[PDB]
């Protein structure tokens, strides 16, 4: 992940992750996303946008929206500046993918399984930012408001969801997770992008 | 206008009642939003809400297996042109005539949309704050 550490501007580590509690994963994530917590640890990257987060403080909230066979099992591992989710899904039958889950328009996509070409090369590529992630206002956003914290994101108010409009005056600084619980109790299923 | 009450109210989910400051942040959280939804014109909310159905849409195990294969091939171009645009990408995996080609291509806030259009310059008028279900 050393293209991941030269691309991301202005990179906070917070923490380094438990060997004991990432190793819990071993069977439900791919080594390369355990690599990556070795690497990355808890923290802010990419100007801000990014944050790794504790996968078991996103578990419930995850199962909450998106739906899953009996065979699946879903870690969350990243977030956006906006409380959009980054989820690695286990999947028995068909293999594995990562699922993108965009809180702000009640959506999900699905990402290849390949964490290196994500973390290395996607997130730095400023159409999959702009056309899978939605993130490419977030220069502009930033330049008005200040950065949230590591349990805070760019909430709409009222949530797009909830008829708000998609403008940076909609925009405030919000816990995330009450946010994302409220936002999901306002939207139907996810639908598929 | 006439006062909508979401339906169903809101919960206050079980696993996060071990934590007794969540419940605070949810209130907090909910009044917020209820202020941002009743400072809106009932048209614009109708604007909004109709933009917002635009976004997003069979058996899932068959389209996620499909996007697997797909997804493998559009990496192959990521590999080796990292800053290519995506949409170009994904056209010419889409334009291949073999391979992927072989595989065939397959409500809280609509309850008060729906309350509200039965009821029909003037302003949304709903309450979210009140009768949150604790478990």
């Amino acid at each position: 992940f050393e293209k991941f550490l030269e691309r991301s501007g202005n990179s906070i580590k917070l923490e380094e992750f438990s060997e004991d509690y990432i190793r819990q994963y071993n069977n439900l994530v791919s080594e390369k996303l355990i690599s990556f917590w070795r690497i990355a640890g808890i923290g802010i990257y990419c100007n801000g946008l990014f944050r790794t987060i504790i996968p078991n403080d996103y578990q419930y909230i995850i199962e909450e929206c998106y739906p899953m066979y009996d065979y699946e099992t879903v870690t969350p591992f990243m977030i956006t500046v906006f409380g959009d989710i980054f989820a690695y899904v286990k999947n028995h039958v068909i293999g594995d993918y990562v699922v993108f889950i965009n809180i702000r328009y009640g959506t999900f996509k699905i990402l290849s399984e390949n964490i290196d070409i994500l973390l290395n090369i996607v997130i730095f590529n400023k159409s999959c930012l702009e056309n899978w992630f939605l993130l490419n206002e977030y220069n502009t956003i930033k330049e008005v408001k200040a950065m949230p914290k590591i349990d805070e994101c760019y909430g709409y108010v009222p949530a797009l969801v909830a008829g708000g409009k998609d403008c940076i005056d909609n925009i405030q600084i919000v816990k995330i997770a009450p946010y994302i619980d409220t936002v999901i109790q306002l939207m139907g299923d996810l639908k598929r992008i | 206008l006439s006062v909508i009450f979401v339906k169903p109210p809101f919960q206050l989910k079980k696993k996060f009642q071990k934590d007794p400051f969540y419940e605070i942040e949810m209130r907090k959280q909910l009044q917020m939003q209820q202020d941002g939804i009743n400072n809106m014109t009932i048209f614009e909310w109708l604007k909004n809400r109709e933009n917002f159905k635009k976004y997003g849409r069979s058996k899932k195990i068959q389209e996620d297996f499909r996007d697997r294969y797909r997804n493998a091939k559009i990496d192959e171009y990521l590999l080796l042109y990292e800053d290519m645009d995506i949409k170009a990408i994904e056209a010419m995996v889409d334009s291949e005539l073999e391979g992927l080609a072989a595989l065939a291509n397959p409500g809280r806030s609509l309850n008060i949309e729906n309350e509200l259009l039965k009821l029909i310059k003037i302003k949304m008028n709903v309450n979210l704050v009140e009768n949150l279900e604790i478990v």
